[PDB]
RNA sequence: UUGACCUCAAAUCAGGUAGGACUACGCGCUGAACUUAAGCAUAUCAAUAAGCGCAGGAAAAGAAAAUAACCAUGAUUCCCUCAGUAACGGCGAGUGAAGCGGGAAAAGCUCAAAUUUGAAAUCUGGCAACAUUUCUUUUGUUGUCCGAGUUGUAAUUUCAA
RNA sequence: GGACAUGGGUUAGUCGAUCCUAAGAGAUAGGGAAGCUCCGUAUGAAAGUUGCACGAUUUUUCGUGCCUCCUAUCGAAAGGG
RNA sequence: CAGAAUUCCGUGAAUCAUCGAAUCUUUGAACGCACAUUGCGCCUUUGGGUUCUACCAAAGGCAUGCCUGUUUGAGUGUCAUU
């Protein structure tokens, strides 16, 4: 099977004619298939899409990331990109926000904190 | 169109339909050369601008 | 926390003294203990309440008292101690409010 | 004739397949399916019948994206790689 | 400001384009539908051998959501043989088959052999 | 301050500069929509009074609601029961017509939260109504401590849970006796459960 | 009625998929007892009801 | 002619936001009848069933326009008790709270109303830089410019003062 | 055997649908309704697509120039085409 | 049932377990208009067939209400030197 760290040294271009090759490969066992074949020949029609997949999951990782680079320390970035967590989380108040006090409520704050205190019998 | 309808219908609603004298005191202001001569004394004491 | 001594407000009850919800503004300026400070160092604020009779207010004016001379006050500065803290805190423990000042 | 050879002549469908739920109870000539309320914006479902409510609630199907919701949250909605 | 009709129209306005400040999507999608995406397999039924042998036509097994248009540019981009004439069959079973048909140069017996599903 | 004197004016409403003002404003809020929205207010120490600010993030609509009594929505007054229900002309909606405004503004603007709503005309037919409201996605909005919190989502269409002051009002809540069924359905529940404890 | 639908189509087409009969070595793996199946249809029994 | 202001429009303008599902519990609207009264109309069932709108992990309520009549108590909520009591009810059938007291838990506060007037000191957005991250996915700071804002954004005050 | 099992079989620029509109349905503006939703289809809407060359190296559909009762759509496998 | 010895002094078999990166068809609040139709459209960019405009293919987009800003505007609404 294709390794994906091998997958992962070589360029975009490299990586698109290795998987055309691939998908010329899975056509002609899929048609050696269909006009009789045997099962070790078939066996590898499952490991060809495996790594059909390995090359376009590879490709993907790659145009992310660069798309990423190139969207850092950016105001606005790609929706896929930012949070993914649930959407009542997404529009909560940050925590700076909620954090935010009144110069009211910080002098309050300052000049009269709780204290640490004890008792004795 | 509508907005065009009601601003002119406005005025001449409230140039019709008695005016009580506390609203009817306005409508008459400064004349001509009294009101330039106030802003013209006006515009020397100008209250600074961001840039100053 | 500390708790001021109260009677209860019907004839049914007002032999009895029951414990309320917090100090008058006049128990606290009598026992020298100012309302912001109050809240900090644990003492309650009420200020519905207000004292009628001399007997409740010097009541529970002792009662502060008490309070403040058995309570450590751990200086806001460690090894810093400032008006009011305790220069000995090494000796401290968690006790019961009403095991030093019950109400009677 | 109420019967047997009035039933000889039934060849029109009422219903049709619904888009939203797939049930035959798409009302053709009012646009409106008997069963989830397509294509009004909201599903139907009523407090009186109850066994249509467990027929076609949240559970029935795959869940697909609220058992991703579940195991994120046991893991604290964390992301970046290891 | 004369007008010369009775009727108010709105004026028009600059009406600017889209200039986003970000892409929504980071990646732009791999083109769907390739030609490997278009072909799925021949067909090589009793039928089908008797229209390869004696009508120079090639009867493949296409996808539902594939078009004579890009049927014959998929046969051009991987058999490198031009068709004449595609024609569309949906069967029974919710697939589709194309009978796709090649020029007088074109031997559909000896594409048929170089695919070897023959 | 103007406000003091904007406030002790607004009582005057049956004097003569009242009455033109809410005659010529009343011809103006019926030629426009049923709801618009209003550039800056009408009462502006009035929306202060409730909570409104001169900042980006508020924002003020104005509604007309239709007066009188709720006929009971029956095809030909036939209700089938028993005579003690069979009114259907002399009935009243528990909500009061403010409550409406602002829960109909609500919808206009579901991107926004209601905060409070004032009275600034009527005539036979209409009774008018400016409603103030927050934008929760604004910085300005959710950096100011004081009103940070109706960002939260509890606080989602407060005006159609009753919590503005004319629908807790509306709702009967309140401090004392006069109030014993302040929240109906929890006091309902509370006089009406059977608390079976294990007597071990 | 030799006029129908791509929907209509399609649905029929999953039809007859969903009548074939059961391959035995599913029925013969360890832990499953799918066996027979009542889930046949015939044509003339049982209407697909669109 | 133009600009400014005011009001009102359009844009696939820049950035956002709402819908829908889940309803055990929660906040409201609307709202019966079966039934009991040995019949039945008020009453009862019931401020319930059904219908409609709206949230959270809890919701709601909440720091007195509160009790009491006392040597007075002291935000809200919940449990016991008050109490099947006061009271309501063809005073028929039936319905039916609250103060005090004991306990669980306890936490307080924020605006509008003030002239800063020897200096709108306030805030959003664009751009750039520098930081930060559950995180290249998050959250900020600084500078500059443009807007908002004097038909009032900031600061000391909220009656306990 | 219309039963059971295994395979095969439906090929369109010209046949229909697709286009148009009928009875009707139904968005939008607007107005009611506590609300689910109801009425409404140039309706009390700033509801805009068609027609000339003003500029342009030169023999050509883009920036403006003043326009004038245009207008959502769905709805027939027997209507029209 | 096999197949797989491209397996075991090996970052490797498994319908194993875990899971922070991705893929995620047509739909559906469903969002270009519709839909008993896989029907009818529009915009930008890039490529193929003679096609600076028609056709085809691919990629990215075009719903409504509302908020803060931007731009372009309208008004016999109020104001000045030309
Ligand atoms: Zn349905």
């Amino acid at each position: 099977a294709l390794k994906t760290f091998e997958l992962r040294k070589q360029s975009q271009e490299n990586l698109a004619e290795q998987l055309q090759e691939l998908r010329q490969e899975l056509a002609s066992l899929r048609v050696q298939k269909i006009a009789g074949g045997s099962g070790s020949k078939l066996s590898k029609i499952k490991t060809t899409r495996k790594d059909i997949a390995r090359i376009l999951t590879v490709i993907n990782e790659s145009n992310r990331l660069a798309a990423r680079e190139a969207y850092k320390n950016k105001k606005y970035i790609p929706l896929d990109l930012r949070q993914k967590k649930t959407r009542a989380i997404r529009r909560a108040l940050t925590p700076y926000e909620q954090s935010r006090k009144t110069l009211k409520q910080i002098k309050k704050e300052r000049y009269f904190p709780l204290r640490k205190y004890a008792l004795k019998a | 169109p509508e907005y065009i309808r009601l601003q002119r219908r406005r005025k001449i609603l409230n140039l019709r339909l008695k005016v009580p004298p506390a609203i009817a005191q306005f409508q008459k202001t400064l004349d001509k050369n009294t009101a330039t001569q106030v802003f013209k004394l006006l515009n020397k004491y100008r209250p600074e601008t961001a840039a100053e | 926390a500390i708790r001021p001594a109260v009677k209860p407000p019907t004839i049914r009850y007002n032999m009895k003294v029951r414990a309320g919800r917090g100090f008058t503004l006049e128990e606290l300026k009598a026992a020298g203990v100012s309302r912001r400070v109050a809240s900090t160092i644990g003492i309650p604020v009420d200020h519905r309440r207000r004292n009628r009779s001399e007997e409740s207010l010097q009541r529970n004016v002792e009662r502060i008292k008490v309070y403040l001379a058995h309570l450590i006050v751990f200086p806001r500065k460690a090894g810093q101690p400032k008006k009011g803290d305790a220069t000995d805190v090494s000796g401290a423990e968690q006790t019961d409010v009403a095991a030093v000042l019950p109400i009677t | 004739t109420k019967g047997t050879q009035s039933f000889g002549m039934r060849h029109n469908k009422s219903h049709t397949i619904c888009r939203r739920c797939g049930k035959r109870s798409f009302h053709i000539q009012k646009s409106t399916c008997a069963c989830c309320g397509y294509p009004a914006a909201k599903t139907r479902s009523y407090n009186w019948g109850a066994k249509a409510k467990r027929r076609r609630t949240t559970g029935t199907g795959r869940m697909s994206y609220l058992k991703k919701v579940h195991r994120s949250f046991k893991n604290g909605f964390r992301s970046g790689k290891p | 400001k004369v007008r010369t009709s009775t009727t108010f129209r709105r004026p028009k306005t600059l009406q600017l384009s889209r200039k986003p400040k970000y892409a929504r999507k980071s990646v732009a999608h791999a083109p769907r539908l390739d030609e490997y995406k278009i072909i799925v397999n021949p067909i090589n039924s009793e039928s089908a051998m008797k229209k390869i042998e004696d009508d120079n036509t090639l009867v493949f097994h296409v996808h539902l959501k594939a078009n004579k248009f890009t049927i014959k540019e998929a046969v051009r981009k991987l058999y490198s043989v031009e068709p004449v004439k595609i024609n569309t069959l949906i069967r029974p079973n919710g697939t589709k088959k194309a009978f796709v048909k090649l020029s007088a140069d074109a031997d559909a017996l000896d594409v048929a052999n170089r695919i070897g599903f023959l | 301050g103007a406000y003091k004197y904007l406030e002790e004016l607004a009582k005057k409403k049956q004097s003569d500069v009242n009455l033109f003002l809410s005659r010529v404003r009343a011809w103006e809020y019926r030629q426009m929509n049923v709801i618009h929205r209003a550039s800056r207010p009408s009462r502006p120490d009035k929306a202060r009074r409730l909570g409104y600010k001169a900042k980006q993030g508020y924002v003020i609509y104005r509604i007309r609601v239709r007066r009188g009594g709720r006929k009971r929505p029956v095809p030909k007054g036939q209700t089938y029961g028993k005579p003690v229900h069979q009114g259907v002309n002399h009935l009243k909606y528990q909500r009061s017509a403010r409550c409406t405004a602002e829960e109909r503004v609500g919808r206009y603007c579901s991107n926004l939260r209601v905060l409070n709503s004032y009275w600034v005309n009527q005539d036979a037919t209409y009774k008018f109504f400016e409603v103030i409201l927050v934008d929760p996605s604004h910085k300005a909005i959710r950096r100011d401590p004081r009103i940070n919190w109706i960002v939260n989502p509890v606080h989602k269409h407060r005006e159609s849970r009753g919590l503005t002051s004319i629908g807790k009002k509306s709702r009967g809540i309140g401090k004392g006796h006069r109030y014993n069924n302040s929240p109906q359905h929890a006091t309902w529940l509370r006089h009406n459960t059977l608390s079976l404890r294990r007597y071990r | 009625p030799s006029h129908k639908s791509f929907r209509t189509k399609q649905k029929l087409a999953k039809a007859a998929r969903q009548n074939r009969p059961i391959p035995q070595w599913i029925r013969l793996r360890t832990g499953n007892t799918v066996h027979y199946n009542m889930k046949r249809r015939h044509w003339r029994r049982t209407k697909l009801n669109i």
